[PDB]
């Protein structure tokens, strides 16, 4: 009889995982502050990693990687890419990005305009987005960006806006791709074979960057502020079977060749970069964690990483499968009970 | 922390105390004449905790024997180890106490108690460093109960910085001498709550049930109850009588077992319950925590453990003992209070008790002990609400108010346990 | 990666390697505290003995 | 030459002292009867080893050491054991009843009656010193004497030797070998009272030593003897620069200067490699690269914690055996490109390196294999505050219910000292966080 504790009550994924664990009849849930657990499904903020792994007679496992926030915060991700040799500034799949602190509060504001001006000079599309880790501005004029940033009080990021996105027809409309990645205690990287396209139901419009429902494919901003939520697909959600058949019919490619190769390359590069900082291979406790990677596809079928989410929810159709997979490869791998839905990402090129 | 002074009071106190001295004199290789004849010198390293050394290398129990009638102490003096005791430490009256707490505490016992304290003082004065006192008695009679609690009060007055420890046999209607036992027991518990540091609750209910259900004795005698008691007493004092790290003196035990001054009533347990089958470390561990091995008729699942001391005896794997203790805690963690971290402490002693190659003794501070006190309370109220049998007590000068007060204090103790069971 | 302050002797050697540059109460008070604690002990004992005298 | 006096308090302090002085004697060729054939200046001298040993006309080398315990059984084993003749009776001080795992009993009740005798025996030792540097104090956090008496002694040493340095070696409590439920209380209490009086303190978590003994020495159930022989190796590795010729950490002041830029953050993490079982039939000797790399595995630390998720303020490598600087610098270069080693901004990223060519000495018949080179890393990393976090959590759990507090109040301690000590620990955890961390349904 294995034991576990639940310290995040607002998590779809791990609510479903707890229910499956109980249904096995080999897992017992304890009170959130009982220390004699095998498994901690922990809180998202200030999780006490320092108290794990000091319980004699208990192999202990937690569903977060201490240190993985460097990937999963806007400013820390841009810092990690620009400063890590294996990602480098010569990184072809991350959009040009700069970290900027409000005037109220290193910062990169000077270096940002250095390139902004050879895009003013150079005739190039000079549209940029500003975001923080609600509160988005898209503009071709830098000073609207900087002033909007200093109007707020937290650190923001300025990132090149991708002006030529791939657009689904019918609709002439934007989307982003969400991939779910499980990293187990052995640092196997498992991509869930089902992704989801969060589409916009509004046609794209390169002239008014201020009506942000053809520009922000977030399921929330589409579920209310947009007119056509659910026209083409249920809940602005296209899945991989459909998107693949579309690529085959319209572009004469597959999802595998034109997009997924890049996505796997990006996931493996990010996680292998931070692996020495977060691995629990020789630690007194062990970690796994579920990530959501968010990608954009431009019109030449080039994939761009937009961000990484350290605590993602699932698509409602997929919970059942994904959560069962989490118990299969992340939990029962460590604590055995009495056609994999994942692709293992591994590659050993010799040179 | 070296010497312990032992006191046994009344019929039950003296019968079980004599069995206790027999058992541990056997363990320490001391023979009925006080001569050492053992093979290990772990037998002698801490022999002075319980024995004085006379010359001839004779070992004399630091034991004072107390009664208000001479009957049981004559039988002790004629029993197996009767002559080992120091003759001047037999302190007895002639009149008896009539199963009456008031006679033991206020009238007959008051006449004898100074005699007892003279012997107690002569024994304490020859102590290099007295740790304190242990008393064996019942709560259901008059001498062990009334005079026993009188003695405890007087000893605390004269040695307020020493540990006071009792083995207290609780009355049960299933094994009962008179109808007034709930009165005597309630009055005594009131004293114990205030004036002892650690009390082993031995329930004649539980001893009976073990003898009947488990040892397949159809007609248990006091003799059979006292076998269980003397085995348990030997177990719970192992750590005081042999070299070791954990709970090796009375104060350190108190510090580990008593998180709140009044909640010092312990549920003891023993395994294996007594054959030639070998018992494995997992089997010892499961049995010692089994409700059916507890000497206090309380369901441990009805409460939570505040603290636990476990003592394994014999040659076995330390690694396996640690693993099994960890396993019981980890798989029944709900029953140990989460606000006392690491509240289960484990000792191992290489010398097993007579007739066994392996044994385990359990000492639990469980909130489930409240079931014992509730039981006494109900039996008390059933009579007290009609003031039945009171005249035996008012005839010795007691007033009903003293009963009302002792009942209220016992119900307060029950409430305090319930508080920590829900904290 | 710079090695400095190298010192050698028959017993061994020491040095430093830089990879990157920088980017009480009196006797009085004590005895007062010990004696305040002893007095709290003596008061608690006197309260106990008063109760036992009653 | 400047002398150091060692003070061993309580069971843990005394048994660890036994093991350390045994080792020292083996390392300097001093026989159990105190004679040292290789010491050619009979009856005196100011060699490096005289920092720890004084000399008699008969040629006896006598530890500069005081043993204190509030009960006699443990120091009696010193009085009658293998090194009976090393120590002079006046250096071994016992009471008769101990502190019952109760800080308040060791500090207020029994401490008050023994402190003056102890300070007088310490004063005798200091009177035979031409230039005392200060003190090395060994004790447990969890015991009543180790916590309570040690904190009293520390305050009084600050009073009577106000300019001397004071170093601690402290055993942090582990349930697998602990003797008492109230050890979190005692720990916090003694840390609170000792903090401003200690210049540098080396914490040893019994849980880390216990797992090292099981995993690398293949001891199924380690005893205090196993633990203490390993601890004595680490301690000797740390003090070797006071006892041998060299230029790193040659006096107590240098430990603070090299390891403690902020005086409250004075708890360096020790990491030791290699630990090799003596019954291991076939062993391939580890290189400079491998043992230096092992300095960065949490499994080899004296406190289990994760230095990747904190920052370094200082780092010292202490090597014993066949080691030359070029191999050290190559190993460090390799390691810095494969591991997470972040220093605080206001400190240089670098290592101070000491090499003594004599490889570790091991006790004949002990558990530890002889090896050709070994290393002890002393790093001041904020990650050691994980241990404080653990202690403070257990303290909070019990004190919220006032469980066991009456034992301390009954010794004359005021309940408010509990919350004072706990708030000092909260400040301390806050300091570690300020130094070591940066500002941090989808
Ligand atoms: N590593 C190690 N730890 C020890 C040793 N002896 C005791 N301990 C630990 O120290 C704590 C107990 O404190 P002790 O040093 O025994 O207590 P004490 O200082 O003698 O104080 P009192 O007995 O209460 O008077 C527990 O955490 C023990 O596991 C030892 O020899 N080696
Ligand atoms: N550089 C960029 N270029 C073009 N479009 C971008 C972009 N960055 C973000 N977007 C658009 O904004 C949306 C992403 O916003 P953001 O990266 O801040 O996610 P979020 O934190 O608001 C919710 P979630 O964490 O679930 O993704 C995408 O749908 C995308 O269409
Ligand atoms: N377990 C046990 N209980 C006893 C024994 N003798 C008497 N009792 C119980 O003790 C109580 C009677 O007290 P007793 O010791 O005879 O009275 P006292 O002589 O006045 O102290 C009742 O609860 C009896 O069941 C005995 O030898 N063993
Ligand atoms: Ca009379
Ligand atoms: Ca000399
Ligand atoms: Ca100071
Ligand atoms: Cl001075
Ligand atoms: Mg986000
Ligand atoms: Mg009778
Ligand atoms: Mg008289
Ligand atoms: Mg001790």
């Amino acid at each position: 009889m294995y034991t576990f504790v639940v310290r995040d009550e607002n998590s779809s994924v791990y609510a479903e995982v707890s229910r499956l664990l109980l249904a096995t009849g080999q897992w017992k849930r304890l009170r959130k502050d009982n220390p004699r657990f095998n498994l901690m499904l922990g809180e998202r903020n200030r999780l006490p990693f320092g108290r794990l792994g000091h319980e004699p007679g208990l192999v202990q496992l937690v569903n977060y990687y201490r240190g993985a926030d460097k990937l999963c915060r806007k400013a820390s991700l841009v810092k990690l890419i620009k400063t890590s040799p294996e990602l480098s500034e010569s990184c072809t799949w991350f959009p040009e990005s700069y970290v900027i602190y409000p005037t109220n509060l290193t910062d990169e504001r000077e270096v940002f305009l250095a390139a902004y001006n050879r895009r003013r000079e150079g005739r190039e599309g000079n549209v940029w987005i500003a975001k923080s880790s609600e509160g988005i501005l898209i503009s071709s004029e830098a000073s609207e960006l900087l002033d909007f940033i200093d109007e707020q009080g937290q650190v923001h990021v300025i990132q090149k806006y991708l002006e030529k996105p791939l657009l689904l027809e019918p609709g002439h409309r934007k989307f982003d791709i969400r991939s779910w990645v499980l990293v187990d205690h052995l640092y196997n990287i498992y991509l869930y074979r089902e992704g989801v396209l969060r589409t916009s139901s509004e046609p794209y419009n390169s002239a008014n960057f201020q009506d942000k429902t053809c520009h922000l494919t977030n399921h929330c901003i589409q579920k209310e502020y947009s007119k056509n939520y659910g026209r083409y697909e249920e809940g602005n959600e296209m899945f991989f079977e459909e998107f693949n058949q579309y690529l085959m019919d319209a572009l004469n490619t597959t999802l595998e060749n034109s997009i997924l190769l890049q996505i796997k390359h990006i996931i493996r590069s990010c996680l292998m970069c931070i692996e020495p900082a977060i691995s629990t291979k020789h630690l007194h406790y062990q970690s796994f964690q579920l990530f959501g990677f968010d990608f954009m596809v431009d019109e030449e079928l080039k994939v761009w990483l937009i961000e990484v989410n350290g605590a993602p929810a699932c698509a409602q159709k997929l919970y059942a499968e994904l959560c069962q997979g989490i118990v299969d490869v992340a939990i029962s791998s460590v604590f055995p009970l009495a056609t994999s839905i994942f692709i293992k990402l591994h590659h050993h090129h010799h040179h | 922390m070296r010497e312990i002074v032992h006191i046994q009071a009344g019929q039950c106190g003296n019968q079980i105390g004599a069995k206790f001295w027999e058992v541990i004199s056997d363990e320490h290789g001391i023979d009925p004449t006080g001569s050492y004849h053992g093979d290990s010198d772990l037998q002698l390293e801490r022999i002075n905790v319980y024995y004085n050394e006379a010359t001839g290398n004779k070992y004399v129990p630091r034991a004072i024997l107390v009664d208000l009638e001479p009957g049981t102490m004559d039988s002790v003096r004629s029993g197996p180890f009767g002559q080992i005791f120091r003759p001047d430490n037999f302190v007895f009256g002639q009149s008896g106490a009539g199963n009456n707490w008031a006679k033991g505490h206020y009238t007959e016992g008051a006449e004898l108690v100074d005699s007892v304290l003279d012997v107690v003082r002569k024994e304490s004065e020859s102590c290099d460093c007295l740790q304190g006192f242990q008393l064996t008695h019942s709560l259901g009679g008059g001498t062990g109960s009334g005079m026993g609690t009188l003695l405890i009060s007087k000893i605390r007055e004269e040695y307020p910085d020493r540990i006071m420890n009792t083995f207290s046999v609780m009355p049960s209607p299933k094994v009962s001498d008179t109808v007034v036992e709930p009165y005597n027991a309630t009055l005594s518990v009131h004293q114990l709550v205030e004036n002892t540091d650690e009390t082993y609750c031995i329930d004649n209910e539980a001893l009976y049930d073990i003898c009947f259900r488990t040892l397949k004795l159809t007609t248990p005698t006091y003799g059979d109850l006292n076998h269980l008691v003397s085995a348990t007493m030997s177990g719970v004092t192992t750590c005081l009588r042999f070299p070791g790290q954990l709970n090796a003196d009375l104060r350190k035990l108190a510090v580990n077992m008593v998180p709140f001054p009044r909640l010092h009533f312990f549920m003891p347990g023993f395994a294996p319950l007594t054959q030639y089958r070998a018992l494995t470390v997992p089997e010892l561990t499961q049995q010692m925590f089994d409700s059916k091995n507890m000497m206090a008729a309380c369901d441990p699942r009805h409460g939570r453990y505040l603290t636990v001391a476990a003592i394994f005896r014999g040659r076995m794997s330390m690694k396996e003992v640690d693993e099994q203790m960890l396993n019981v805690q980890n798989k029944n963690s709900s029953y140990f209070v989460e606000w006392i971290p690491n509240n289960v402490k484990t000792a191992v002693c290489d010398i097993p008790p007579r007739g066994l190659k392996m044994s385990a003794t359990f000492i639990g501070n469980s909130t489930a002990i409240q079931e014992l006190f509730k039981r006494i309370s109900e039996q008390f109220t059933a009579m007290f609400r009609r003031k039945a049998f009171l005249h035996w007590y008012t005839g010795e000068g007691m007033d009903e108010m003293e009963f009302t007060e002792a009942e209220s204090n016992m119900n307060d103790l029950v409430s305090e346990y319930q508080q920590y069971q829900d904290a | 990666m710079e090695v400095i302050e190298l010192n050698k002797c028959t017993s061994g050697q020491s040095f430093e390697v830089i990879l990157k540059p920088p980017s009480d109460p009196s006797l009085e008070e004590i005895q007062k505290k010990l004696e305040a604690a002893e007095e709290r002990r003596k008061y608690q004992e006197a309260e106990l003995l008063k109760h036992l005298a009653e | 030459m400047r002398e150091c006096i060692s003070i061993h308090v309580g069971q843990a302090g005394v048994q660890i002292g036994n093991a350390c002085w045994e080792l020292y004697c083996l390392e300097h060729g001093i026989q159990p009867d105190g004679q040292m054939p290789s010491d050619k200046t009979i009856g005196g001298g100011d060699d490096s080893f005289n920092t720890f040993f004084s000399e008699t006309g008969a040629g006896k080398h006598v530890p500069r050491a005081v043993f204190v315990d509030l009960e006699p059984t443990v120091i009696d084993e010193v009085r009658t054991g293998t090194y009976r003749q090393l120590f002079h009776p006046e250096q071994l001080i016992t009471g008769k009843e101990d502190a019952a795992n109760n800080y308040a009993r060791g500090h207020y009740t029994i401490g008050k009656e023994i402190i003056d005798l102890v300070l007088d025996r310490i004063r005798k030792l200091a009177d035979q010193c031409t230039g005392l540097q200060g003190f090395l104090v060994f004790h447990s956090f969890g015991g009543g004497t180790g916590s309570g008496f040690t904190s009293l002694l520390m305050e009084r040493l600050s009073v009577d030797y106000g300019k001397k340095s004071k170093l601690e070696f402290s055993i942090y409590p582990a349930p697998q070998v602990s003797t008492a439920v109230v050890e979190p209380y005692n720990s916090i209490l003694t840390t609170h009272t000792t903090l401003e009086h200690s210049d540098c303190a080396f914490m040893v978590d019994n849980e880390a030593i216990y797992d090292i003994c099981r995993r690398n020495l293949d001891i199924e159930r380690p005893t205090y003897t196993n633990l203490n022989r390993l601890i004595s190796q680490i301690v000797s590795s740390i003090t070797a620069s006071l006892r041998f010729d060299g230029a790193l950490n040659v006096d107590l002041t240098e430990f603070q200067t090299n390891l403690v830029p902020y005086p409250r953050i004075h708890f360096p993490l020790a990491t030791y490699a290699p630990v090799i079982s003596a019954e291991k039939a076939y062993h391939e000797q580890l290189s400079v690269a491998e043992i230096t790399n092992a300095c960065f595995e949490p499994a080899n630390q004296m406190v289990k914690c994760d230095p990747r998720h904190g920052k370094y303020m200082a780092c010292c490598l202490l090597y014993r055996g066949d080691v030359v600087p070029k191999d050290v610098n190559a190993a460090i270069a390799t390691i810095k490109t494969k591991r997470s080693i972040q220093f605080v901004d206001w400190c240089p990223t670098g290592f101070k390196v000491g090499i003594n060519y004599q490889p570790p000495t091991v006790v004949p018949g002990g558990d530890l294999a002889k090896v050709q080179r070994a290393v002890c890393m002393l790093s001041n990393t904020t990650a050691i505050a994980e241990a404080w976090a653990r202690l403070d959590h257990k303290f909070d759990l019990m004190y919220a219910k006032r469980a066991f507090v009456h034992w301390y109040v009954g010794e004359g301690m005021e309940e408010g000292e509990f919350s004072e000590a706990r708030e000092d620990m909260a400040a301390l955890e806050k300091d570690y966080e300020e130094v070591g961390v940066d500002s941090v349904e989808e």
